RNA sequence: CACCUCGAUGUCGGCUCGUCGCAUCCUGGGGCUGUAGUCGGUCCCAAGGGUUGGGCUGUUCGCCCAUUAAAGCGGCACGCGAGCUGGGUUCAGAACGUCGUGAGACAGUUCGGUCCCUAUCCGUCGCGGGCGUUGGAAAUUUGAGAGGAGCUGUCCUUAGUA
RNA sequence: UAAACGCUGAAAGCAUCUAAGUGUGAAGCCCACCUCAAGAUGAGAUUUCCCAUUUCUUUAAGAAAGUAAGACCCCUGAGAG
């Protein structure tokens, strides 16, 4: 899940650690099985959840 | 004290022409090109060149003397071109020259047979004395280290092919 | 649930990328180029399924060896006789055999495996900056932010 | 500079000044360019030459195929040669023995005549073991090698089969040269039983 | 050419030097004096 | 020292076969010389190849004889005994000197004394079968890679010149 | 290329074989000479030969059954074993 949550931050303009810690600053519990599912699955809600995570670091 | 700053001058009618590397020199013994440096600047006036480095790190002083000299052996080539003498001493070392190629008989068995390149000319003014002539100063110092390391001087009776003038200790062989 | 999505063979995708070498660090082209080949870029990776995309490199001729690589990085090899170790310079892999050069640094990267095996065969190496592939209509990959 | 040819055998001549030599006798029936490679059809440079006539029965459809080119009988051996002038050669040439002069320096190959299973002592020039002195050693092929590799290193060399080799030998000698006959004597001797192919090539050497 | 770890100046004629990343001493006046760290 | 091996890892020398290290014996290159020349000395680079036939002794070693360009030094279970030998170590016999009252023993010698195994696996040297190499066939081929080879004397001439 | 020797050349007005630039240099290294070699699954290349058949299933890179080019079985043998 972890490689696979990679690639798809990496091809929204994010790395995996800065995902993460985006995802945490923003609170969105969503775990590496789902994150990894919406990827692969979801491109678009994995975007948005990539967006609110960018935000949140700007912030 | 330093090469790098100290000015070039160009001599009667010597031009220079410039591009991005690759420096040429033109005049009346013939034409030279060098790729210079792309950081050490130079700055033409009418008849003076001038070489400038960005800042004062060890790289900067080194490349920037480097290539002052380079640019003036350039131009004192052009205009007047540097000679190597060499003056062979022994009982029946002779040398000759038909052309470009220098024939030297030095001891051996057989004939020692040099070929100068377009660049550089052998004088020959005796047949003892060899004047290697030419305008590229790396050319015509190595050419002159060929001839002398064919059969270079030896210290218990001098011997052998020596740079016109300089010194050859020489020991006292019984 | 067991629900974590497998690919499978055939299914996806495998597109062409074209990398241009000039001046690149050989272990740092090889290493981005690795993950291409395995896949590693794309959301669908499956680490027993072969998913990467082919690779193009260019120019091969002209990476870069930073430090005294081209004169004192020394390739071995052992044919297996007694006394029959041989070797050959970086640098001299790069003049004569470039193709070579790439090539054993991303089978190093490489995993030792049949899919690690059949994922190098997707790779093509040339030096020059012309190749035989356009065919295959490969897209640019630039690298100057991945290395 | 460069013919096929038989190795009809093995005899001697007394050339001038009386000395007597010992030369091999080849013959080479004229040899036919089949094909010529060029590196635009085929990457290098070399000529394809067929020798031996061959009785039709004996050859394929393939066979007379490719030899239709040439509009030649089929050939029992064919062989590239290599490192000439293509300008002077075509599909259907001819090569004769007169391309060698007397005096020529030449290098022969052939297949070496085959010895079938030997012994380390033959096949190798090893040495034997002493044969008394209570010794049951006599014609072994020694030790195998050290004990810490757990192995045996490679190129320890065993009994098996020997000869049929493809070997060259450099440096002969064309003692003469007989056109009518087609025949060839190169001073010395040369590899390959009687009746096997040769190839006469200008010696690389010189 | 004296090879040796310690290479020093022998009289005042001696130059060190560094060529190739090795310590080397050159004499114009005494040939012995020549010397390379190795 | 006593960590593997005492429900066994055969122990010297020699023979057969070698392979490797370079701290190089010869050959190759070079610096310095208390290097005139011929010879050399020392040091540096160099492991491609080569580096012996005997007398004595079980011997290694060593001495000697005669050669060689040289007669290198070492590792590989002081390489190599399911490859050989068995001269020595070392069993049982017997004897000498010596020790012991003695059986016996060595702080020592001498003569004689069983060396087993049909190769399953890997490994090594050769030779086939199957399939693959993307229609089925007959030939000729490039060379990724790999192996082999790699030694050296004397004489003549240059010149009895330097 | 090794050791070694340089040429030009500054840092360091000099000096300096090196930093840039450039060259000579060994039975050694890569070739050169000989042999093996496309199972080099990366299985390469060229020349030549055969020709798109029949039946049934299924759109199947389907199945089997006559063959073509060719090969082999079998038989006479050696220059091979
Ligand atoms: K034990
Ligand atoms: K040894
Ligand atoms: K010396
Ligand atoms: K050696
Ligand atoms: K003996
Ligand atoms: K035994
Ligand atoms: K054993
Ligand atoms: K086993
Ligand atoms: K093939
Ligand atoms: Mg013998
Ligand atoms: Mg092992
Ligand atoms: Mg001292
Ligand atoms: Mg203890
Ligand atoms: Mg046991
Ligand atoms: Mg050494
Ligand atoms: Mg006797
Ligand atoms: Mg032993
Ligand atoms: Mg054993
Ligand atoms: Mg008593
Ligand atoms: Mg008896
Ligand atoms: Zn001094």
């Amino acid at each position: 899940w972890i490689a696979r949550i990679n690639a798809a931050a990496r091809m929204n303009g994010l790395s995996y650690s800065k995902l993460m810690h985006g995802l945490k600053l923003a609170e969105i519990d969503i775990n590496r099985k789902m994150l990894a599912d919406l990827a692969v699955n979801d491109a678009a809600a994995f975007t948005a959840l990539a967006e609110q995570a960018k935000d949140a670091l700007s912030k | 004290s330093r090469i790098g700053n100290k000015v070039v001058v160009l001599p009667a009618g010597v031009e220079i022409k410039q591009d991005g590397n690759n420096i040429t020199v033109k005049g009346p013994k013939g034409e030279l090109t060098r790729e210079f440096s792309s950081d050490i600047k130079m700055n033409i006036e009418g008849n003076e060149v001038t070489f400038i480095r960005p800042n004062d790190s060890k790289e900067m002083k080194t490349i920037h003397g480097t290539t002052r000299a380079n640019f003036n052996n350039m131009v004192v080539g052009v205009s007047e071109g540097f000679q190597k003498a060499l003056e062979l001493i022994g009982v029946g070392y002779r040398a000759q020259v038909q052309g470009n190629k220098l024939t030297l008989n030095v001891g051996y068995s057989h004939p020692v047979e040099m070929t100068a390149p377009e660049g550089v000319t052998f004088e020959v003014p005796a047949n003892t004395q060899v004047i290697v002539k030419g305008i590229n100063k790396e050319v015509v110092g190595e050419l002159a280290a060929n001839i002398r390391g064919v059969r270079p001087p030896e210290p218990y009776k001098g011997k052998g092919i020596r740079y016109v003038g300089e010194f050859v200790r020489r020991k006292e062989g019984k | 649930m067991r629900t974590t999505y497998m690919a499978k063979a055939g299914e996806v995708e495998r597109k062409w990328y074209v990398v241009d070498a000039t001046d690149v660090p050989l272990g740092r082209l090889s290493a981005v180029v690795a993950s291409v080949l395995r896949g590693k870029n794309k959301p669908t990776f499956t680490p027993h399924v072969d998913t990467g995309d082919f690779v193009i490199v260019i120019n091969a001729d002209k990476v870069k060896l930073t430090g005294k690589k081209a004169t004192d990085k020394i390739y071995y090899r052992h044919s297996m006789y007694p006394g029959g170790l041989k070797s050959v310079t970086a640098g001299e892999l790069r003049d004569k055999n470039s193709r070579r050069l790439i090539e054993t640094s991303v089978k190093g990267m490489l995993p030792k495996n049949t899919l690690g095996r059949k994922q190098f065969t997707k790779l093509n190496v040339y030096g020059g900056a012309e190749h035989p592939h356009a065919a295959q209509q490969p897209e640019v990959l630039d690298i100057t932010n991945l290395i | 500079k460069g013919i096929l040819g038989k190795k009809v055998g093995m005899t001697q001549i007394f050339t001038e000044s009386g000395e007597l030599i010992p030369v091999t006798v080849v013959e080479a029936t004229p040899n036919v360019v089949l094909q010529v490679k060029t590196v635009e059809t085929d990457g290098y440079e070399a000529i394809q030459v067929g020798y031996q006539d061959k009785r039709e029965v004996l050859s394929n459809k393939p066979a007379k195929g490719h030899v239709a080119k040439a509009n030649t009988a089929p050939k029992r051996f064919i062989k590239e040669f290599k490192n000439v002038e293509l300008g002077e050669y075509e599909v259907g040439k001819e090569i004769k023995v007169d391309v060698f002069q007397a005096g020529d320096v030449v290098d022969v190959t052939g297949t070496t005549k085959g010895k079938g299973f030997q012994g380390a002592i033959k096949r190798h020039g090893q040495s034997r073991g002493p044969m008394s002195h209570g010794s049951r050693y006599h014609r072994r092929p020694g030790s195998m090698g050290p004990v810490a590799p757990n192995r045996v290193f490679k190129n320890k060399r065993l009994a098996g089969r020997m000869g049929g080799d493809r070997v060259t030998i450099q440096n002969l000698e064309v003692v003469k040269v007989d056109v009518e006959r087609n025949v060839i004597l190169i001073k010395g001797n040369i590899p390959g039983a009687k009746k096997s192919l040769i190839t006469i090539k200008s010696a690389v050497k010189a | 050419m004296k090879v040796r770890p310690s290479v020093k100046p022998m009289c005042e004629h001696c130059k060190v030097i560094r060529r190739k990343g090795r310590v080397m001493v050159i004499c114009p006046a005494n040939p012995k004096h020549k010397q390379r760290q190795g």
